[PDB]
């Protein structure tokens, strides 16, 4: 029946996207984390005069 | 928690009629919260004591005679 | 039957393609960074007023108002700074297991095993909160709901589908299918063009909001996935599951890159979230405590002081100022 | 739609008593605390009394206390103001205003049609000069309001309000807390200023928004109103 | 002369030393402060769902302040002999009687609340906090009235010279009758009537529960018997020995020095026993519960 | 220290808290029940006799007490997620038909279901009630064959009473954790119209127990 044929020709659409080396992704994540590390207080708490809680 | 403290009259007695001048000495005892009524106690050279009844037909004579020696020789 | 042969051949081919991309695990690359030290967070505001256990909660864009849903049939909007109540909306049913807060602050959402998504209006001229639209297109209990904007919303249900609703007309615009089991997790990307979801089939799928198709598929776990959250950058996302492990995936690589677990934890995971910088990953476990993981080295940096019962939901403000955790104590606690 | 009408006016001899009520419909009455406002035949506005939700807090003006009294009947949605020992200066038109207080609210968002009452016959002070300001349609103009004491509360909010009273109509809310446009107000208007100086700018004038503009302070009771400035075509 | 050499006078007796008694009282103070600190801490952690019984127990927690003030009034005199006054002893004894009495009526109200929430379960007022506050106010008023009645004639007294400056009743002419009256009021209003009320309330509770088939039948019976018998055991000795002493001075008991010392030391020890009970009341009622047991683990395992 | 509007906001919060407290007190007397069973088992005959999307819910009152009972038949997936939301129920009702054993084993399935229900992780301290229906037909049809077709080591004579006791002990013996939970049993038929009394007794027992455990500190 055509249902299974359509299903098989449909499930191969996810093999076309472009790949990328894992090291590049890890480096990008590390760069993003370090660049923005000076914003949130959860790891560099701000003085008590700036915390609204 | 000072309630534990207690006070009781300081004489248990069957005492009367001892000769006035062979009981040696006294210390003055007066009525108070411990014993509202009057009370008296005496001593002997024997080491043992002898309480004196605060009321009896004899004490009304003993008072002056025992006081005189205190006031005299 | 060559169709099954084609399916298994493609599965093997995807495995072969994925194994070729890796050249150095994230542990090796990031081993040279300084550790985050010790992160101790002290509870500083306890929101009281619920009578039964809290299922879900959500923040707002202003990072000052939050919405909480409880089994007691109430949906309370709090003010975190002053611990005051601005509204208390009574619900038709007491089986709410999800809630949402619109980015503009004009609407809130509620859902449950009533199989109906209710949207409430907060700035009506009448002066009282009134239901605007009720959506009954699903065929199962709603697990999560999130606002794209005041006129659109995406909901996940137990009927193995997720649908996008145009609130005005109340009609479904696009439907998403492909899951084999119940859907329980959903998180929108910083760029709203994409969103992810989780299911009990041990797979999380990436969707496109308007194209109506799945881009990538991930498997990862071996049990039910109960939480999902986007890494702030928009190129990764973490997942929590029953087997007591959190896993971080990268979209541009279509491959797993890190796992978080320790030998002394065996209970499941209920919620997962990131900090604004993305260097911390807060996960709320079933054993009345929550742990914080250094998202780059897999080490454990600290533990939030436990509740008195399970933690059902966990969230972080848009400005990264505070982390709010709901539990079955009938209390919420703000951490910082 | 939303309506709020009131009745009870007429001619009253000096030293007598009179009763007036404010009927409300089309909105949740019990959830709103409501005020009373007065207007002399030619002078500006003044604040009379305040009743909160649940009637747990009540305030009066320093010139009203001991004479008037305020009560509300939530079940039938009707306020009441019983006035005794009236005075000649007490003559004024009384409006019935409503307000709700929660984070992000818009107090003083609706005003009643008003009733006329005739008699046979320390605190913040708001200064608003330039009682007359000529202008023509299409021109940009502005008005300045000043306060004796700084309104910049420690919580980061400046409690200032702006109102417009077109001829033969009740006042309408324009700006609340000095930086927020009230619901339904055109985006033409704007507001800014320091903790003691304030200004309201109309980018592009039209013949439809001519009247008297007032500035009101809501930092601590009693509330105070300015003298109002007219715009003349 | 014409008389014998010996007599029985009992001018000296076996007496309880002061410093040792204060040391026992300090141990009681420690076990009191720690227990109330813990219980009030857990109460604070969950102040949003506290029922009437919890408020009643919290009322008992203020025993720490009263006992601390009384202990200070006791110790500042010992450290400073000249600071004594005829009026500070009223303060001390009033605080001590407030401390001892506050527990009994609070537990009576606890039994009453248990009976109300068993017999009238379907209602909703017995689970309010207003009933708890009202019952605590009633218990406090009763305790203050009793304490005030007790300290009416507490003042300084003049013991025999070289050992004077100690506090004792100074009612005056009719002092013995007053010392009998205070004891009669104390027994009848602190032990007998509270015991009758408590027994009646738990009897009704057990009659209701007996029909109700549950595995909690054992728990209810055990807790009820435990609390009632504990109260009786730790309170009865003091009153019975007060009765013996009142007999000794009403002239029913044949006099004797050894027996007099026996009565003295027994009264002294039973006072500390009652103080220990009053200190450990809230811990016993809190630990025997289930929710408090659960809340104990978090702190135990820190 | 607060401003003018902050005080009004606090008053609004206090009013909301008062309303929530009142509604909670009103909701502490509406006992919730949950209905289970391998099938309908004629459980709707009680509501029919008393003649008082999402899931079905029914409401009725008796002797100044409100009853709401729910039905699990609306489940759309595995019960793991469906059942945990009912942790606050007072009592759970389970039904078994005595005339459904020889139909063309089912008893083993019912036993496993009862074991999973009464011993469920989430039903930690919920009393269970058992209603055995179709007794009038069960009494006669037992003559054809006893319950030996599924269970071995049948004991006792052929009297229906002893067999009924045997099955009653068969379900009751699944309560390995009876250390925390109680169980009540009662027979019923389509025309007895007296279930509500047994349900009332059970809910009274559970309410007394919960009041003692939660407020009385027993």
């Amino acid at each position: 029946i055509a249902q299974a044929r359509k299903l098989v020709e449909q499930l191969k659409m996810e093999a076309n996207i472009d790949r990328i080396k894992v090291s590049k992704a890890a480096a990008d994540l590390m760069a993003y984390c370090e660049a923005h590390a000076k914003e949130d207080p959860l790891l560099t708490p701000v003085p008590a005069s700036e915390n609204p809680f | 928690a000072s309630v534990a403290t207690e006070l009781r009259c300081q004489c248990l007695q069957t005492l009367q009629g001892i000769h006035p001048k062979c009981i040696q000495s006294v210390n003055v005892k007066s009525p108070g919260p411990h014993c509202a009524q009057t009370e008296v106690i005496a001593t002997l050279k024997n080491g043992r004591k002898a309480c004196l009844n605060p009321a009896s037909p004899i004490v009304k004579k003993i008072i002056e005679k025992m006081l005189n020696s205190d006031k005299s020789n | 039957d060559q169709l099954r042969q084609e399916a298994e051949q493609l599965k093997n081919q995807i495995r072969d393609a994925r194994k070729a991309c890796a050249d150095a695990t994230l542990s090796q690359i990031t081993n040279n960074i300084d550790p985050v030290g010790r992160i101790q967070m002290r509870t500083r505001r306890t929101l009281r007023g619920h009578l039964a256990k809290i299922y879900a909660m959500h923040w707002g864009t202003d990072s000052r108002l939050l919405v909480s849903a409880s089994q007691d049939g109430k949906l309370i909007i709090w003010d975190s700074y002053t611990t005051n109540k601005v509204h208390a909306i009574p619900l038709r049913s007491s089986w709410v297991m999800t809630c949402a807060y619109a980015p503009s602050g004009n609407y809130v959402a509620c859902g449950g095993l009533d199989n109906i998504c209710s949207i409430y209006n907060l700035k009506t001229r009448e002066g009282n909160v009134r239901v605007s639209r009720e959506l009954a297109g699903h065929t199962g209990y709603l697990s999560c709901c999130r606002f794209l904007d005041d006129n659109q919303i995406v909901t996940s249900s137990g009927d193995t589908t997720c649908a996008l609703w145009d609130i005005e007309t109340g009609q479904q615009t696009t439907t998403f299918t492909g899951h084999t089991g119940d859907v329980m997790s959903l998180s929108l990307a910083p760029d709203t063009r994409l969103f992810v979801s989780g299911a009990c089939d041990a797979s999380a799928k990436l969707w496109d909001v308007r194209e109506g198709m799945c881009r990538q598929t991930f498997t990862g776990h071996e049990s039910d996935i109960n939480a999902i959250c986007f890494f702030p950058n928009g190129n990764a996302f973490a997942t929590g599951s029953d087997d007591a492990t959190c896993r971080l995936f990268d979209l541009r690589a279509d491959q797993e890159l890190m796992t978080y677990s320790h030998d002394n934890i065996i209970c499941g995971i209920t919620s997962v979230s990131f900090s604004k910088s993305g260097r911390l990953l807060l996960a709320g476990y079933d054993d009345f405590n929550c742990n914080v993981w250094d998202a780059l080295k897999a080490d454990r940096a600290g533990v939030l002081a436990g509740h008195d019962n399970r933690v059902s939901c966990l969230g972080v403000t848009d400005d990264g100022m505070a982390v709010a955790t709901g539990s079955w104590d009938s209390f919420l606690k703000i951490w910082n | 739609d939303v309506q709020l009408v009131e009745s009870g006016g007429g001619l009253v001899q000096p030293g007598g008593s009179r009763k007036l009520s404010c009927s409300a419909s089309g909105f949740a009455f019990s959830s709103f605390g409501m005020h009373w406002v007065r207007q002399a035949p030619e002078k500006g506005l003044e604040w009379v009394a305040y009743i909160s939700s649940g009637s747990g807090t009540i305030y009066y003006a320093d010139t009203v206390k001991g004479r008037f009294t305020i009560s509300r009947d939530d079940p039938k949605n009707t306020l009441f103001l019983q006035m005794t020992s009236l005075r000649s200066e007490d003559t004024a038109m009384y409006y019935c205003v409503r307000s709700i207080y929660y984070y992000g609210s818009s107090p003083f968002d609706f005003w009643g049609q008003g009733t006329t009452l005739t008699v046979s016959s320390s605190d913040i002070v708001m200064t608003q000069a330039t009682s007359s300001v000529p202008v023509t349609p299409g021109e940009s103009v502005s008005i300045s309001c000043r306060s004796s004491k700084s309104l910049l509360h420690s919580n980061g909010n400046t409690y200032l309000y702006w109102f417009l009273q077109r001829p033969g109509q009740s006042p309408q809310l324009l700006i609340y807390r000095m930086s927020n446009l009230a619901s339904g107000v055109p985006d033409r208007f704007s507001g800014s200023g320091s903790g003691t100086a304030f200004t309201l700018t109309i980018s592009r004038l039209e013949a439809e928004d001519v009247g008297v503009y007032y500035c009101m302070q809501h930092l601590e009771y009693p509330l105070t109103f300015g003298a109002g400035t007219k715009l003349e075509l | 002369c014409n008389f014998s050499l010996e007599v029985s006078v009992c001018e000296m007796t076996t007496v309880v030393p002061y410093t040792w008694n204060v040391g026992i009282l300090s141990l009681i103070f420690l076990i009191n402060v720690l227990g109330n600190g813990l219980v009030t801490y857990i109460f604070c952690k969950h102040r949003s769902r506290a029922g009437a019984i919890d408020i009643l127990l919290l009322g008992i927690c203020l025993n720490s302040l009263c006992l601390s003030i009384s202990l200070l009034a006791e110790v500042l005199m010992f450290l400073f002999p000249n600071i004594i006054s005829t009026g500070l002893c009223r303060l001390e004894i009033f605080f001590y009687y407030l401390y001892v009495y506050l527990d009994i009526f609070s537990v009576v109200c606890v039994s009453l609340v248990r009976y109300l929430l068993v017999a009238y379960s379907t209602r909703s007022w017995p689970k309010k906090q207003s009933l708890g506050w009202v019952l605590t106010s009633a218990a406090w008023l009763i305790a203050l009235v009793l304490s005030g009645d007790a300290c009416r004639h507490r003042s300084r007294v003049v013991d025999p010279v070289s050992k004077q400056a100690m506090c004792y009743e100074n009612a005056g002419n009719m002092t013995a009758d007053w010392r009998l009256h205070v004891r009669t009021v104390s027994v009848t209003a602190g032990f007998l009537l509270p015991l009758a009320l408590l027994i009646l309330f738990y009897a009704l509770t057990w009659c209701v529960v007996r029909r109700t088939k549950l595995q909690a039948r054992r728990k209810v019976r055990g807790v009820i018997v435990a609390v009632v018998v504990l109260f009786f055991v730790f309170c009865f000795p003091y009153h019975v020995l007060n009765l013996l002493d009142t007999l000794l001075r009403r002239r029913w008991i044949r006099d004797s020095c050894y027996t007099r010392g026996l009565i003295n030391v027994g009264l002294a020890v039973t006072s500390l026993l009652q103080a220990l009970y009053s200190a450990v009341v809230p811990l016993i009622y809190s630990c025997l519960g289930s929710l408090f047991r659960q809340r104990m683990y978090g702190l135990f395992q820190s | 220290t607060l401003s003018a509007e902050d005080k009004a906001a606090v008053e609004r919060s206090k009013m909301i808290d008062r309303n929530l407290r009142e509604d909670g007190e009103k909701a502490a007397r509406e006992v919730k029940l949950l209905l289970l069973g391998a099938g309908e088992s004629g459980k709707s005959t009680i509501v029919k006799q008393m003649k008082i999307t999402g899931i079905v819910e029914t409401h009725f009152t008796f002797k100044d007490l409100h009853f709401k009972m729910f039905d699990v038949g609306g489940q759309r997936s595995e019960r793991k997620k469906w059942i945990h939301c009912f942790e606050g129920v007072t009592a759970i009702i389970f039904c078994v038909a005595l005339s459904d054993y020889d139909l063309v084993n089912r008893m083993h399935e019912s036993m496993k279901l009862f074991d999973s229900i009464c011993n469920n992780k989430w039903f930690t301290d919920t009393s269970i009630i058992l209603f055995l229906n179709k007794k009038d037909l069960f009494e006669e049809k037992i003559k054809k064959s006893p319950l030996t077709i599924c269970y071995p080591e049948y004991a006792g004579s052929n009297t229906y009473e002893e067999a009924a006791a045997y099955i009653q002990c068969q379900f009751e013996d699944l309560n390995k954790r009876k250390d925390t939970k109680e169980i009540y049993t009662h027979f019923t038929c389509a025309t007895d119209t007296k279930n509500v009394q047994f349900v009332f007794d059970a809910v009274t027992d559970v309410i007394i127990k919960n009041n003692l455990k939660d407020c009385g500190l027993f």
